[PDB]
């Protein structure tokens, strides 16, 4: 019987997660950013080991399972919200963010990751660069982005593009200040979507086991599964 | 009715922010959301 | 016009290594001595 | 190598001026760019392009030649150079030539295009694993006999290769 199992996979390119998670400036949530990730290898344990994450939840996958899987594309959506709002970034949620800013589908496949960015995104005197939408006639559909800036009509009289009685500019600034309580402090959020189409899966986590020689083992070479003893060879294989 | 009070709550959200009560402003923001959600 | 392919157009069907053996493979190959369109 | 949306020119090419490539009249659009790849007659360059199961493969071989024109008679295995996960329909293609600026007059060169067909080939792999010879099983009755016998040399005698039907 095979003494032990060895799995061999190419050395293991890189996916540009650093540019998503360590970006200088994040988007406002109403105008959230989407980055397509493709054709690359990702170590997801670099993610789940970065220690200051306040939220990290995966829905149709698991973090340790990720480093073995391949997908067609990964989409990284990113923005800033308040701490108390982080919980709305989840399937089945309602609230100001889920309804009017950024909406996950009930059947979501991926991970929601958040951390406190008070040091980066709060300013003495208030950071007005980050906005959310407070007023909308109906809820967003999943992954809808609404960047319009039309005066919202709360009452019976048309606004005609002028703000006034029951005519409100639809966006507000967060005005993040470092003296705010933690519920009101800015959090950076990354939503990873893992897409599997009928197509080549080119965004790849897997594993590499130490090679053993002259021992009966069950080996996995790049998906070739077999059993036998591996010994030195004199065959001149062509490079391909 | 609903509209008078909506306007008053909006105005207090804005004045709170203008007088440097940002956190309080945010809390009224949340009330506006909840109140506009009701029938 | 056109030219004769002769024995050209043969490629390795896969990344499989076979040594000193005759392998029969059915795949998209250029037929031997077929007309290949030439341009100058 | 780019799998992306491009609006090709009516006569796409690279224009070389005396020699340095100075003009790039290929496309006006580089949008929805799904894939980008930057990679590394006495010379014959053979390339097989196959788009199958969404993967597009280029098999490349270099041959030292001294024939003035047309395909030299010889055997050369075509090693797979590159394989890429493309996943888009490919029905037509066009080679791009380096049309030098004189009004465009190109230097002497020849390019040959052949359309692959579903064929059965008997390949003779040597000790190195290189295909040193091949037999087209449908080329001629002697080739059909060689394919049926699974041998490059057939002994004297009668062999049944296939069945003729009207
Ligand atoms: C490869 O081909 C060369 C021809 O020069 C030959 O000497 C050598 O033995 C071959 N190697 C193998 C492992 O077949």
């Amino acid at each position: 019987q095979p003494t032990e199992s060895i799995v061999r996979f190419p050395n293991i390119n890189l996916c540009p997660f650093d540019e998503v998670f360590n970006a200088t400036r994040f988007a406002s949530v109403y105008a959230w950013n989407r980055k397509r990730i493709s054709n690359c290898v990702a170590d997801y344990s670099v993610l789940y080991n970065f220690a200051p994450f306040s939220a990290f939840k995966c829905y149709g996958v698991s973090p340790t399972k990720l480093n073995d899987l391949c997908f067609t594309n990964v989409y990284a959506d990113s923005f800033v919200i308040r701490g108390n709002e982080v919980s709305q970034i989840a399937p089945g949620q309602t609230g100001n963010i889920a309804d009017y800013n950024y909406k996950l589908p009930d059947d979501f496949t991926g991970c929601v990751i958040a951390w406190n960015s008070n040091k980066l995104d709060s300013k003495v005197g208030g950071n007005y660069n980050y906005l959310y939408r407070l007023f909308r006639k109906s809820n967003l559909k999943p992954f809808e982005r609404d960047i319009s800036t039309e005066i919202y009509q709360a009452g019976n009289k048309p606004c005609n593009g002028v703000a006034g009685f029951n005519c409100y500019f639809p966006l507000r600034s967060y005005g993040f200040r470092p003296t705010y309580g933690v519920g009101h402090q800015p959090y950076r959020v990354v939503v990873l979507s893992f897409e599997l189409l009928h197509a080549p899966a080119t965004v790849c986590g897997k594993k590499s086991t130490n090679l053993v020689k002259n021992k009966c083992v069950n080996f996995n070479f790049n998906g070739l599964t077999g059993t036998g003893v591996l010994t030195e060879s004199n065959k001149k294989f062509l490079p391909f | 009715d609903k509209l008078w009070i909506l306007q008053k709550i909006y105005e207090i959200m804005v004045r709170l922010d203008e007088e440097g009560h940002g956190e309080a402003s945010l809390m009224v923001s949340d009330l506006i959301y909840e109140f506009m959600k009701r029938d | 016009a056109y030219t004769n392919s002769f024995t050209r157009g043969v490629y390795y069907p896969d990344k499989v290594f076979r040594s000193s053996v005759l392998h029969s493979t059915q795949d998209l190959f250029l037929p031997f001595f077929s007309n290949v369109t030439w341009f100058h | 190598i780019k799998v992306c949306e491009f609006q090709f020119c009516n006569d796409p090419f690279l224009g070389v001026y005396y020699w340095m490539e100075s003009e790039f009249r290929v496309y006006s659009s580089a949008n929805n760019c799904t894939f980008e790849y930057v990679s590394q007659f006495k010379n014959l360059r053979e390339f097989v392009f196959k788009n199958i199961d969404g993967y597009f493969k280029i098999y490349s071989k270099h041959t030292p030649i001294n024939l003035v024109r047309d395909l030299p008679q010889g055997f050369s295995a075509l090693e797979p150079l590159v394989d890429l996960p493309i996943g888009i329909n490919i029905t037509r293609f066009q080679t791009l030539l380096a049309l030098h600026r004189s009004g465009w007059t190109a230097g002497a060169a020849a390019y040959y295009v052949g359309y692959l067909q579903p064929r059965t080939f008997l390949l003779k792999y040597n000790e190195n694993g290189t295909i040193t010879d091949a037999v087209d099983c449908a080329l001629d009755p002697l080739s059909e006999t060689k394919c049926t016998l699974k041998s490059f040399t057939v002994e004297k005698g009668i062999y049944q290769t296939s069945n003729f039907r009207v």
